[PDB]
DNA sequence: AATACTTTTATCAACGCAA
RNA sequence: UUGCGUUGAUAAAAGUAUUGUUUUUGUACUCUAGAAGCUACAAAGAUAAGGCUUCAUGCCGAAAUCAACACCGGUGUU
C-alpha cells in the first residue's frame, strides 16, 4: 500500500446552472405552522391515468389539507370523495364521463388535474416578473468551488462556497465574471471576516490534506462541494483510495466517524486544524502548496 | 534496460514501469478520469437548436413591429387591446373591414403560429386528414369552428361525436395560412390605401421565410462558424462543401464525385483489368451507343471474341445473382437531355457539373453553384431547369455517395492503367514536435469518444515517463493504430523499441513482468 | 460604508491633519465629546461600532467630502480583496493612493475644467481657521450656489515658504509641479 | 421541456470480388 | 494492409412544427356590482441567470481541452 493515485481535475466554470423548469410558490400554513412559509407547489398532471391515483392516494394518506382544493373549493372535494368511497376515476370515467366540479347545475368545468403544497423553498434563483403576486424559482443550483480563508485572531479557517449562476457576463463587454462588491456579499453571508487571508481555491477532485496540531496526524481527502447550507463551513468529501466511504468508518481523531449513510459532511471551521492542497504530477508525484496567490480568481 | 507496461480501461488506467534484470519495481500508478458520456453533447446540442428556434420567433414579431411601425400605420404599441379573439377577426376581414389595430391582431396571431412545409404513420394520416378538411376553407375558419363548436381549439385532443371519436390538432401547410392572409390583404387594400404591393411583399416575407439546411445561422455581416457567413471574412455556398474527405495518400486534396466520367472510367478500367485495343473498343462502345447493360456487356464480350463467356475469374456477385460489372450509367442517363449533349466537352467541365450536381440537393443551390462556380460561364436559363428537373429524377443514382480518391491522383493515374494488366495497390507500390509524440493520429483517428479519450490520456503518461527516465526497448498496452504509430516514431527517432499490444496498477505491474 | 477599527484610525490621522488642537475638534455641535469620554476615544477604550449613528456620520461629514466619502468605500472594497494591501499598509495609506490616482486620471483626462481653491474651517468655537486645506473641483460638474458634484480635498507639506499662487492657470501649474507635496 | 418531421458529412463492423 | 458493391450500428452539424411549465388579463364555475384565485378555456409576455453590433432570411450562453512557477518547439525545481 505505497501506490500513488492520480485524479483529474474540474475547473469548467460555465455549466447548467439551474433547471429550465419555472415552479411556482405560495404562502401557506401547513403542518407544524406557527407562521406562514413560502411553499415550493406541485401538479398532478392527470388523475385518470394509473401514476395519478396512486399519487392522489399518495398525498391524501399523507395529508388531507395539501391540496388547494381542500382550501379554496371544499364541497367540490366532499363530490371528489364520495367516489373514493364507493368503488375508481377511470370507472366515474367510462360511466359518467368527466369529473365536473360543484354546481347549481351540471355545467361546471371538468377536472383533470389538481394542484397541492409541494415542499418547502431551498437553493433557489428568484426569477419572479414584474406585475407578479408570488414569488417564481428555479431549482436545482449546483455547486462549483470553494475559497478558504483563515484568520489569526481566532485561529481557525473559514470556508466560502461559489455556485455555477454566481457569475455573470457582464455590461460593458459581454466578459464572464463576478464583481467584487456581489463576491463581498457572498463572503459577509458565509461569515468570513472582512480582515482574513486568502489561501487557496479548491475544485472537484482536488486532493486536501487535513493535519492536527496536538496530536499530529495526517488524513488525505478529496474535495466534493460545499454542503449544508443553513451551518457554516460544512464541506463533503470523498476517499482518495477507494469510491465510496461506506460505514461508520473513523478518519482522524479531531473529525470523528462517517454516518450511516456513507456520506462525509465535515465541519472543518475549527480551531485545532490545519489544511494544505496537494498538486500532483500525472505520475502521482505530491507537491505541497501552502498559498496560491494574492487573490482569488474571479475574471474569466 | 527499462521496460514500460499499461493497462488501459474505460475511464482509468493503471500504469508500472520495471528493470527486468533484477525484476524490482521503478514505478507503479493509478490514474482516474470520468468516462466520455455522449449524453452531455447530446443536451448541449439540443438546448442550442431550441434557444435558435425560440429566439426565430421572437424575431418575427420584432420584424412585423417593424414593417407596421415603418408604414404608419400605428403609433404607439402600448394601447393594443390583449382580449380580442384573434380567429374572429381573422375570418371576418375576409369579407369586411377590419379596423387598422384588429388588422395588426390579426397578423401578428397569424405569423405566431405559421405551418409544416416538409409535405408540399398515424402522424401523417392525421395531417392528411387534416389537409383533406382544409381543402375547402381557410385554417382561420376550421380553427373558429372548432373553438365555438368544441370549446377547446389547441393541442391534440380527441372529441367523441354522434357515432364517432376523432383525435383533432392543430398542424396545416404554409401554403393556407399564405393563401389566407393573401386573401386578407387584398380586401383591405381594397378598403384602406396605406398597405401598398411592397407592404404585402414584405408580410409574406416574415411570413413564409425559412433559412435552408445547407445555409446555417448567420447573416452577411454576423460572421457565424456554425453557418456559411464564416468568421475568417469569405462566404461558403453549402457548408457540408468543407466537410467532403480527404484522399486516400495525399491528404490535403478534396474528393471526386461518383457520378462523372473519371471514377466511372475507373471502375469499369478496374473490373476489366482483373488489351488496350480491346479496352479502348469497349470503352467507346459504352461510351457512345445506348440500350446498355450487364448481361449486354457479357453477350458483347462474347460478341468480338466470338466465342462463349468461359474462363471467368474478375466477375462480383451479388447475393441475389452474379454479373457485377461497372457501366456508364450516369454517363448514358445524362445523353438524354434535350440541351446539348456532353460527349464533345471538357472533362474539366463535366467533373465540376458532376460535383455541382452531387453535392447541392435542391434548386437555389443547384443553380447558384452553377451560376457562381463555373467563372465567366454565361450557362442560359433553360437548361439549369432541365438539369433540376434531372436531378429531381435521379435522386437514388446521382445522391450515391463521393469517390474514395480525388482527381489529382486519378489523373496521375487513368493513362497509365491501359497499357499494363495492373493492380491499384501493386502500381501504387510500383510508383512509391522534434522529441515528444504528437496528438495528431490521436486526434484524428476516433472510433469512439472512449477509446480516444483513454488512448490520449495514456499516451500522455507514456510521454511524460520516456521524459523523466529515459530511453526504452519494451512496451506494453493491454490497436494496430497505436502499434505502428509508436513503431514509425521510433523507427524516425532511430530508437529500437518494441511496442506489442491499486488492482489497475498490479495488473499493469504484472503485464510488465510478463 | 463598513464602520470598523480602521475608520477610527483615518478618523485620528485627518483629525491630526486638518486641526492643530485637538479640542478645536472634539467639542464640535453634533460631536460634543467630554475630556474623559474624548481620553477613551482615543486611547483605545470604546468600541466604534456601538457608538450613535449620528455622532460617528457627524466625523466623518466634518472630516470628508461628499465625493470623498464614496471614495472611502471604493477603497474599502479594494483593499479587503487583496493580501498584499492588506499585511502591508494601513488602510489610510492606501486611501491617499486611491485619491492621488482619480487625481491623476481627472488631470489627464480633461485638464481645462480643474479649479480650484482655499478652504475655511469651522472650530468649536464659530471662528473659522482660514486656509485649512485645498480644495480640487471639476468645474463641469456644478450643482449651483457653489457646490459641486465631484471635489476632493488636500493639503500641502511643502517645506519652502512661498503659497500656492491665485488663478486658474497659476494654481493649476502649481497643483501639477507638486504632486509629491500634497496629501 | 419534451414529442413529431427534413437533410448533410464521416467512421466502424460484416458479406463478397480481386492483391 | 488497400480498392469496389450490398446493410446494420454510431457520431458531428443544420432547418422546421406542435405542445409542456409559468405570469398577467378576460370569459365561465363558486360565495355575497364586489370577493375568493380553486377548476377549465382563450389571448399576450417569459422559457437555463444573462450579454453583443452590424439593424437584421441578426448573433453568442449546459461538450472536450488540465499540476503549477521561472529561463532561452525545447529547458530547471516544491
Amino acid at each position: 500500500d505505497s501506490i500513488l493515485f492520480s485524479y483529474q481535475v474540474d475547473s469548467k466554470f460555465n455549466r447548467k446552472i439551474s433547471d429550465a423548469t419555472i415552479y411556482a410558490t405560495r404562502q401557506a400554513k401547513v403542518g407544524k405552522d406557527k407562521a406562514d412559509e413560502t411553499y415550493v407547489l406541485g401538479k398532478i398532471k392527470d388523475i385518470y391515468t394509473q401514476d395519478g391515483y396512486d399519487a392522489f392516494m399518495k398525498i391524501y394518506k399523507k395529508d388531507k389539507s395539501k391540496f388547494l382544493m381542500y382550501r379554496h373549493d371544499p364541497q367540490t372535494f366532499e363530490k371528489v370523495i364520495e367516489p373514493i368511497l364507493e368503488n375508481p376515476f377511470l370507472k366515474y370515467k367510462e360511466e359518467h364521463g368527466y369529473i365536473r366540479k360543484y354546481s347549481k347545475k351540471g355545467n361546471g368545468p371538468e377536472i383533470k388535474s389538481l394542484k397541492y403544497y409541494d415542499s418547502k423553498l431551498g437553493n433557489h434563483i428568484d426569477i419572479t416578473p414584474k406585475d407578479s403576486n408570488n414569488k417564481v424559482v428555479l431549482q436545482s443550483v449546483s455547486p462549483w468551488r470553494a475559497d478558504v480563508y483563515f484568520n489569526k485572531t481566532t485561529g481557525k479557517y473559514e470556508i466560502l462556497g461559489l455556485k455555477y449562476a454566481d457569475l455573470q457576463f457582464e455590461k460593458g463587454t459581454g466578459t464572464y465574471k463576478i464583481s467584487q462588491e456581489k463576491y463581498n456579499d457572498i463572503k459577509k453571508k458565509e461569515g468570513v471576516d472582512s480582515d482574513s487571508e486568502f489561501k487557496f481555491t479548491l475544485y472537484k477532485n482536488d486532493l486536501l490534506l487535513v493535519k492536527d496540531t496536538e496530536t499530529k496526524e495526517q488524513q488525505l481527502f478529496r474535495f466534493l462541494s460545499r454542503t449544508m447550507p443553513k451551518q457554516k463551513h460544512y464541506v463533503e468529501l470523498k476517499p482518495y483510495d477507494k469510491q465510496k466511504f461506506e460505514g461508520g468508518e473513523a478518519l482522524i481523531k479531531v473529525l470523528g466517524n462517517v454516518a450511516n449513510s456513507g456520506q462525509c459532511k465535515k465541519g472543518l471551521g475549527k480551531s485545532n486544524i490545519s489544511i494544505y492542497k496537494v498538486r500532483t504530477d500525472v505520475l502521482g508525484n505530491q507537491h505541497i502548496i501552502k498559498n496560491e496567490g494574492d487573490k482569488p480568481k474571479l475574471d474569466f | 534496460d527499462l521496460v514500460l507496461g499499461l493497462d488501459i480501461g474505460i475511464g482509468s488506467v493503471g500504469v508500472g514501469i520495471l528493470n527486468k534484470v533484477t525484476g524490482e519495481i521503478i514505478h507503479k500508478n493509478s490514474r482516474i478520469f470520468p468516462a466520455a458520456q455522449a449524453e452531455n453533447n447530446l443536451v448541449r446540442r439540443t438546448n442550442r437548436q431550441g434557444r435558435r428556434l425560440t429566439r426565430r420567433k421572437k424575431h418575427r414579431r420584432v420584424r412585423l413591429n417593424r414593417l407596421f411601425e415603418e408604414s404608419g400605420l400605428i403609433t404607439d404599441f402600448t394601447k393594443i387591446s390583449i382580449n380580442l379573439n384573434p380567429y374572429q377577426l381573422r375570418v371576418k376581414g375576409l369579407t369586411d373591414e377590419l379596423s387598422n389595430e384588429e388588422l395588426f391582431i390579426a397578423l401578428k396571431n397569424m405569423v405566431k403560429h405559421r405551418g409544416i412545409s416538409y409535405l408540399d404513420g398515424d402522424y401523417a394520416q392525421i395531417v392528411k386528414e387534416n389537409s383533406k378538411q382544409l381543402e375547402t376553407k381557410t385554417p382561420g375558419q376550421i380553427q373558429l369552428e372548432r373553438y365555438q363548436t368544441y370549446g377547446q381549439l389547441r393541442g391534440d385532443f380527441t372529441v367523441e361525436k354522434d357515432g364517432k371519436k376523432h383525435r383533432l390538432i392543430n398542424v396545416f401547410p404554409t401554403s393556407a395560412y399564405r393563401s389566407e392572409a393573401l386573401r386578407i390583404l387584398q380586401t383591405q387594400q381594397e378598403f384602406n390605401p396605406q398597405i401598398t404591393d411592397e407592404f404585402i411583399n414584405r408580410y409574406l416575407e416574415i411570413l413564409t421565410g425559412k433559412r435552408k439546411y445547407y445555409h446555417g445561422p448567420g447573416n452577411e455581416k454576423s460572421r457565424t462558424d456554425y453557418g456559411r457567413y464564416r468568421t475568417s471574412g469569405e462566404t461558403l455556398d453549402n457548408i457540408f462543401g468543407i466537410l467532403i474527405g480527404k484522399c486516400t495518400f495525399y491528404p490535403d486534396e478534396f474528393r471526386a464525385a461518383k457520378a462523372s466520367y473519371t471514377a466511372q472510367e475507373f471502375n469499369l478500367l478496374n473490373d476489366l483489368n482483373n488489351s488496350k485495343e480491346q479496352k479502348n473498343q469497349i470503352i467507346n462502345y459504352v461510351k457512345n451507343e445506348k440500350a446498355m447493360g450487364p448481361a449486354k456487356l457479357f453477350k458483347y464480350i462474347a460478341k468480338l471474341l466470338s466465342c462463349d463467356v468461359a474462363d471467368i475469374k474478375g466477375y462480383r456477385i451479388d447475393k441475389s445473382g452474379k454479373a457485377e460489372i461497372h457501366t456508364f450509367e450516369a454517363y448514358r442517363k445524362m445523353k438524354t437531355l434535350e440541351t446539348l449533349d456532353i460527349e464533345q466537352m471538357d472533362r474539366e467541365t463535366l467533373d465540376k457539373l458532376a460535383y455541382v450536381l452531387t453535392l447541392n440537393t435542391e434548386r437555389e443551390g443547384i443553380q447558384e453553384a452553377l451560376e457562381h462556380e463555373f467563372a465567366d460561364g454565361s450557362f442560359s436559363q433553360k437548361q439549369v431547369d432541365e438539369l433540376v428537373q434531372f436531378r429531381k429524377a435521379n435522386s437514388s443514382i446521382f445522391g450515391k455517395g463521393w469517390h474514395n480518391f480525388s482527381v489529382k491522383l486519378m489523373m496521375e493515374l487513368i493513362p497509365e492503367l491501359y497499357e499494363t494488366s495492373e493492380e491499384q495497390m501493386t502500381i501504387l507500390t510500383r510508383l512509391g514536435k522534434t522529441k515528444y509524440i504528437d496528438e495528431k493520429l490521436l486526434t484524428e483517428e476516433i472510433y469512439n469518444p472512449v477509446v480516444a479519450k483513454s488512448v490520449r490520456q495514456a499516451i500522455k503518461i507514456v510521454n511524460a515517463a520516456i521524459k523523466e527516465y529515459g530511453d526504452f526497448d519494451n512496451i506494453v498496452i493491454e490497436s494496430r493504430v497505436v502499434l505502428n504509430a509508436l513503431q514509425e516514431h521510433f523507427r524516425a527517432h532511430k530508437i529500437d523499441t518494441k511496442v506489442s499490444v491499486h488492482h489497475h496498477a498490479v495488473d499493469a505491474l504484472i503485464i510488465a513482468a510478463s | 460604508m463598513k464602520i470598523n477599527d480602521d475608520i477610527k484610525e483615518l478618523i485620528l490621522e485627518y483629525m491630526s491633519r486638518y486641526f492643530k488642537f485637538e479640542n478645536d475638534f472634539y467639542k464640535l455641535p453634533g460631536i460634543k465629546f467630554t475630556d474623559a469620554n474624548w481620553q477613551k476615544f482615543k486611547n483605545g477604550g470604546t468600541d466604534i461600532e456601538k457608538m450613535g449613528a449620528a455622532r460617528v456620520n457627524a466625523m466623518l461629514d466634518c472630516l470628508f467630502d461628499d465625493f470623498e466619502l464614496a471614495m472611502i468605500g471604493k477603497a474599502q472594497t479594494n483593499y479587503y480583496n487583496d493580501n498584499s494591501l492588506k499585511m502591508n499598509m494601513p488602510f489610510y495609506t492606501y486611501y491617499d493612493m486611491f485619491k492621488k490616482q482619480q487625481l491623476l486620471k481627472w488631470l489627464k483626462n480633461n485638464r481645462d475644467d480643474v479649479i480650484g481653491g482655499t478652504g475655511r474651517m469651522y472650530t468649536a468655537s464659530g471662528n473659522y481657521i482660514a486656509n485649512a486645506y485645498l480644495e480640487v473641483a471639476l468645474e463641469s460638474s456644478s450643482l449651483g450656489s457653489g457646490s459641486y458634484m465631484l471635489q476632493m480635498r488636500f493639503k500641502d507639506y511643502s517645506k519652502g515658504q512661498e503659497p500656492i499662487p491665485s488663478g486658474r492657470q497659476n494654481r493649476l501649474e502649481w497643483i501639477e509641479n507638486n504632486l509629491e507635496n500634497i496629501r
